[PDB]
């Protein structure tokens, strides 16, 4: 089971072409892959954010 | 979040010294069954003659 | 019986518990002060506090040696003690069997040798928490016998793992093993509310110690560097082994050699080596001292010192403050102690009957401060041509001098 | 029989025990002070531990002898004892037949040559934890009498493998011998509770010691480079080997040379050579004579000395505190030990019957100290027209006058 996720319609950056926009992407707590890019797409989130379990 | 717990594993784990020598050897039994001969020789006979 | 009510059995007193496990007396102190870290000191510690005293008991034993101050403060304050007196009492309005029972028990201890090094020993649970030392009975015919006094290490011991306030010998089982009735003296001395474990002075002394060690190392380091400076030669492309082993040697020895010659090619360049003062390191040394001091022995006479000063109320005021409640307390507690384990074995093995236990003599030591003869000797007269009845007793007993026989 | 019960057979009296072991007054000591480093001294210690004495001893010797600080530390201290006066006491409430042998025994110790010796030899054991005297028994006629004392090294000796607190003779086995009864006069002083092995005082003071020899050492060396600055003389391509030795030599007596001349083509630079102060050294020094001083005598009078001042009550002030502390201690176990040794002996052999150790007498120092006759000869009237009556025996014990005969 995977521990992180942002189901609040919340506000997280991420940067698609030289600049970094609200999006929500991976949103997990845990990592295996991506960290360098992850640290700026996983911005930790503007607004509300709630976790759940995907289990995926 | 943290980006990389993995690693920061080292620093948090702690040490629980209960498993150490958590054993010890079968009580003691040569006396039921044997007689100490306290001894300060190389080879000690015995002698007996019937 | 024993005061704590355990039933006594007269059969296990011919052989000490310690007998029965040879494996104990072989063993050696692993010295884990040497190479000690703050991480290493705060795993002691906490081990110890979960019921492996081992560690704990060998890095006291090694702090107390390694320490000079240390040593000191904890000697003086336990030759005060050694150096009182003391006094078998009987209880409250004693009755005359009572009487007796206690002049015959102040006449054993009077005759007993090895008193001294009993209170020496006891006395060593001021630091370590708890001392234990063992028994050794004899039959001289009727009556039984203290042979000798053993002290057996803080090593050898540990908590019940269904207890933190009971220690137990160490026989290679988890539970380790019950200490015998009347074959120990356990002192216990309360200088903190808490467990066994957490009960040791040193436990206080041991942050400040380390520090002191790490400073003082870290001066005889510096001592060490300080004196010629760093000097680095170079050498240019092309300077064969043989050449540069010649530079480097000249470059070792240039700094006892006043005087050497290089090609203008080469270059030394003399750098600093260390540059400083011993003012860090000697203020840290004096904090921890400080601390130790007021620790052990107050902050009023050992690190703010109470200089000098005479007079008649001078021993009070050095005294009273600080030094007699110190004195007071321990002696009080050592008393207590061997007024429970040594006065009562012999009571109810040498004398006939079953004494009820409230009405058991105790050990006084004697905590007589002294009094201005020459201002009370002036002061009575007034008082007792004004007319008021003062008891000779109070006066016999406060000067210390005794009533006529 | 001895105190500790051993049989006693007089046959072995008429020899000493180290007579059969002439390998051992021929060796020497080996000196492991020179070239003592921090690893080295741990080494020593720990492989004292484990009943190797042989190198502590030694050590601690050389300790003795090297450091002048700590010498007169341990010489005032000895001297100290050696200056008291005492005497022979019978038991308490002694019997008439009691009070002849206390006697006899007191006259004895009067006419016995080498009695300040013996004391000054037995004090040894306070720093190096044990001292051994070996007794010269000798007959002239029906008396048993000691003929001589003789101080054996503590190198001499080692631990027993099946007992830490038990010393034996080094008679290349690997279990020694064990002591002789009536033998020796073993004194073991206690100033921390623990095995013989750690019992020393030499073993608290190593580490200061070893701290003030290494600053001494290095500021002497500091002082040797002080002076000339070193200067480094530089030479072009095609000097050539004489002319290296020419610019070389100059370069050695520049600095006692004031002027001197050479090519513009070569160059001298003088460099600095040892630039600081003697601060961080005494600074040590001073550390390490301060740890010394209260660890030998007290951080009361020696290390914090107590200054100056006067009075009627400035004997008690400089003395009851610290100093006469150590003082009963000290007197204390050097008597418990010599009526251990040598009174009983010559009770059990000297006189006829067996009497019970319990009742053996005791050597007691005097311990008294001077109280202020003027003040108290000021007391006593107010207090006597009052009407207490005060024992005249208290007033003569307590001033030193003897009672009138």
């Amino acid at each position: 089971e995977v521990e992180g996720v942002f189901v609040r319609a919340t506000v997280e950056r991420r940067c698609r072409a030289g600049f970094c926009f609200d999006k929500e992407g991976q949103g997990f707590a845990d990592g295996v892959l991506s960290d360098e890019q992850l640290e700026a797409l996983e911005s930790d989130p503007l607004l509300k954010v709630e976790r759940c379990t995907f289990s995926g | 979040a943290i980006i990389t717990p993995a690693l920061i594993s080292a620093l948090k784990t702690s040490f629980q010294k209960h498993f150490q020598d958590a054993l010890a050897t079968a009580p003691s039994t040569y006396l039921q069954v044997a007689t100490v001969i306290p001894s300060t020789t190389a080879s000690n006979t015995y002698g007996w003659l019937g | 019986v024993d005061v704590y009510g355990n039933p006594i059995r007269t059969q296990q007193l011919r052989e000490p518990q310690t007998s029965r496990l040879a494996g104990l007396a072989k063993e050696f102190a692993q010295h884990p002060a040497k190479g000690l870290t703050p991480a290493k000191l705060a795993r002691i510690l906490v081990e110890a506090e979960q019921g492996n005293l081992q560690a704990q008991a060998e890095l006291f034993m090694d702090m107390e040696e390694r320490d000079a101050h240390l040593f000191a403060e904890m000697s003086k304050r336990k030759r005060a003690i050694l150096g009182l007196d003391w006094a078998v009492e009987p209880p409250r309005n004693a009755s005359a069997a009572e009487k007796a029972d206690a002049d015959y028990l102040h006449e054993l201890l009077l005759d007993l040798e090895g008193l001294e090094d009993l209170l020496l020993d006891a006395l060593d649970g001021i630091g370590h928490g708890y001392s234990c030392i063992e028994l050794e009975w004899a039959l001289q015919g009727r009556e039984w016998m203290p042979l000798a006094f053993h002290h057996r290490p803080q090593s050898w011991f540990q908590l019940n793992p269904e207890d933190q306030n009971e220690l137990r010998l160490r026989d290679n089982s988890p539970a380790g093993e019950a200490l015998q009735p009347f074959g120990w003296i356990i002192h216990r001395p309360r200088a903190r509310s808490g467990y066994v474990a957490r009960s040791g002075l040193f436990r206080v002394l041991a942050w400040p110690y380390l520090f002191r060690h790490y400073a003082t190392s870290d001066l005889a380091e510096m001592l060490e560097i300080y004196g010629l400076p760093i000097r680095l030669g170079k050498y240019p492309p092309g300077t064969a082994d043989e050449e540069k082993a010649t530079l480097l040697r000249a470059v070792t020895g240039l700094g006892h050699a006043a005087a050497g010659i290089i090609p203008e090619t080469m270059a030394i360049d003399f750098q600093q080596a260390a540059q400083g003062s011993s003012d860090p390191f000697l203020a840290m040394m004096r904090q921890s001292e400080d601390a130790i001091s007021k620790a052990v022995l107050g902050g009023t006479l050992t690190s703010t010192t109470s200089q000098s000063g005479g007079g008649a109320f001078a021993l009070g005021q050095v005294h009273n403050e600080v030094r007699h409640d110190l004195l007071a307390s321990d002696a009080r507690q050592l008393a207590a102690t061997l007024s429970r384990d040594l006065l009562w074995p012999l009571l109810v093995l040498n004398r006939p009957g079953s004494p009820d236990v409230r009405r058991a003599p105790r050990l006084v030591f004697d905590l007589r401060e002294q009094a201005d003869i020459t201002s009370m000797a002036q002061s009575i007269p007034a008082l007792v041509n004004v007319g008021l009845e003062i008891p000779s007793a109070w006066v016999y007993d406060k000067l210390g001098i005794p009533q006529p026989a």
